[PDB]
């Protein structure tokens, strides 16, 4: 019951990350699913760590996306 | 090691100084994009025949 405060304060700290400020870059494919290649809107490539817990259903077709900023 | 890294190959680098991590999945050939954006279908010989 203890570890059910303790998931929530970690849910917490995430959804603060998803959420503004972002730059917009996009998806261009996998490499794994945990892993992809974005180019941002700056015109450089970056290999990404992708939040897993997200829907690949529309994502794997090359589509727009949000990015964190500093990291 | 520099065995394994062949020609063209796209590599992972971390831009903190430059460093090889990993090599990377993706590679395209440059003659498999020469050759799509063409487009040239191809065939068999019943097709043509007569």
């Amino acid at each position: 019951r203890h570890l059910k405060r303790e998931l929530k304060r970690a849910q917490e700290e995430v959804k603060r990350i998803q959420s503004v400020p972002l730059v917009i870059g996009q998806f261009l494919e996998p490499i794994d699913q945990n892993t992809g290649i974005v180019s941002s809107t700056t015109g450089m490539s970056y290999v990404v760590r992708i939040l897993s817990t997200l829907d690949r259903e529309l994502l794997k077709p090359s589509m727009s996306v949000a990015l964190h900023r500093h990291s | 090691n520099v065995k394994d890294l062949k020609a063209s190959q796209r590599v992972c680098l971390r831009s903190d100084s430059y460093m090889l991590h990993k090599v990377l999945e993706n590679k395209a050939d440059p003659l498999v994009s020469l050759m799509m954006v063409e487009k040239v279908p191809d065939s068999t010989y019943d097709m043509v025949g007569g």
